[PDB]
């Protein structure tokens, strides 16, 4: 396959911005502290280094944030306040292995190195000098490969509709209402393991969406409903993004590059929810062809 | 944020270069004294083994104000499975600490 | 008397000076600090919090 080809003949280095920011955490560092660096810094993901072994050894992202903030909810209801001036390395220790990628190695393994370990945050880490040179997204990977790929050859399943293809997932949506309390929200994300939840009303029709991402805009209050919450909105939002079943891969594809979101919400003529396109699924699909 | 080049002091050159010196040997670290006012400093990492090189330099900001600045040598150091970048953070957190 | 410093060495940063050390302010016991680097034609500012 052509995707396949292009991933293989380039390397990661190439997908790295001319200039960007990298935010470190010392391990001792306390958790609260780390959580307000990523909002202040703007940034979803923050390398780990541990002093006493000189080496990177995970990664702390808003997954994380969400355990944290789930635990300290329950904790709370039972008079339990420790989550407060615990270090990273003691939350850490409360409870998954550095994954990371030379800047070396192809766009392949990058993508296989995502999917195998079910991760969103790769760090490009020199073997050289050992510095972490930036953290690697499915965002930004679907984007260079609809960018740097031609348009023919074009394959024949690009023309594929979803509901030919089956790619994504069409059973078990994790959803919740308009009147859903954030930190109902927090459960259902730590449960699941899923990036972003479908906000539905009475009818099972999609009004919004409710990202992991619009959870940390809380660490700069749990009992606000999802709809309250989402109303901090930061930025420009024209509604929710979503697709048909006979949409082709290439629209699809081209509507997740240009609207830089991680998702769709698939849904029939109703705007009833029926299932979920994630970059996940589709850099998937695309490896394996 | 407000982020400031190293660190300012108002003793005299001397009296700087003096106490950076005293620092320098707390730690342990090799140094090289290129001009009075610029040294190079070595460092082997206890745990990687690798070396990490930095400079210090000193300048005149003020009339009665003086800046100490730290760079990083890009000269292969690091890469002991640390991090030349973070371990260069670290020989400076030090020596800032060691000061002040 | 030491050399003045270079112009576009910037003394302060609002939010050639590659490879050199700034810093915030420290609060709380917490430091932070920051520097650009170059790997090939790639630059990474990167910021360690650390107590
Ligand atoms: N590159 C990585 N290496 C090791 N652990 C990771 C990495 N990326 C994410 N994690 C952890 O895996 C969990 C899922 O994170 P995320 O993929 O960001 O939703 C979180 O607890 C992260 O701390
Ligand atoms: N709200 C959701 N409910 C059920 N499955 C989901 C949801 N969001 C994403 N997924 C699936 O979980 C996998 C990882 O997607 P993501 O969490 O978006 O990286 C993909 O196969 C998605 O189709
Ligand atoms: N399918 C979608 N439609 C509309 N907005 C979205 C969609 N997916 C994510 N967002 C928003 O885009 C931002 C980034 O989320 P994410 O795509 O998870 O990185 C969040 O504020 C989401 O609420």
């Amino acid at each position: 396959s052509v995707y396949t080809t292009f991933m293989k003949s380039h390397r990661c280095y190439d997908l790295i911005p001319t200039s960007s920011k990298l935010v470190v955490f010392d391990t001792s560092l306390q958790v609260k502290k780390a959580f307000f660096a990523l909002v202040t810094n703007g940034v979803r993901a923050a390398p780990l280094w541990d002093s006493k072994k000189q080496s990177f050894v995970g990664m702390l992202t808003i997954t994380d944030f969400i355990n944290i903030l789930h635990r300290y909810y329950k904790s709370a209801l039972v008079q339990i306040y420790e989550l407060e001036e615990h270090k990273i390395e003691t939350w850490r220790e409360v409870y998954k292995p550095l994954v990371c990628i030379s800047p070396n190695a192809s766009l392949f393994d990058a993508v296989s190195s995502l999917i195998r370990n079910k991760i969103h945050r790769l760090p490009v880490i020199d073997p050289e000098s050992g510095n972490t040179l930036y953290i690697l997204t499915h965002k930004r990977i679907l984007k260079f490969l609809k960018l740097f790929i031609t348009e023919f050859p074009k394959p024949e399943f690009m023309s594929k509709s979803l509901e030919e293809l089956q790619i994504g997932t069409y059973a078990n949506i994790a959803m919740v209402r308009t009147t859903t309390p954030v930190y109902v929200a927090l459960g259902i994300f730590v449960q699941h393991r899923v990036s972003a939840l479908p906000v539905v009303d009475e009818k099972g029709r999609v009004v919004d969406i409710y990202s992991k991402f619009d959870v940390i805009n809380l660490a700069a209050n749990l009992d606000v409903s999802v709809t309250k919450a989402l109303q901090h909105r930061s930025h420009y939002f024209e509604g929710v993004l979503k697709c048909y079943l006979h949409e082709t891969l290439e629209a699809i594809i081209n509507r997740l590059v240009e609207a830089e979101v991680h998702r769709l919400v698939v849904v029939d003529e109703h705007d009833v929810v029926k299932g979920i396109v994630s970059l996940s699924d589709i850099l998937q699909a695309l490896v394996l062809t | 944020a407000k982020w400031h080049l190293g660190i300012r002091s108002q003793s005299r050159p001397n009296d700087i270069m003096a106490e950076v010196c005293r620092a320098i040997k707390q730690l342990d670290y090799e140094w090289k004294v290129v001009n009075p006012y610029y040294l190079r400093v070595r460092r082997k990492n206890p745990v990687t083994s690798t070396f990490s090189k930095m400079s210090l330099q000193l300048y005149q900001v003020d009339s009665r104000t003086y800046l100490l600045d730290f760079r990083s040598i890009d000269d292969g150091g690091g890469g002991g499975g640390g991090s030349h970048t973070i371990e260069f953070f670290e020989m400076c957190a030090n020596l800032i600490k060691i000061l002040a | 008397s030491p050399p003045i410093l270079p112009p576009h060495l910037l003394q302060v940063i609002l939010n050639v000076m590659l490879n050199h050390l700034y810093a915030l302010s420290i609060k709380d016991s917490v430091m932070v600090l920051s520097a650009t680097h170059r790997y090939k034609k790639k630059y990474v500012t990167t910021l360690l919090y650390k107590p």
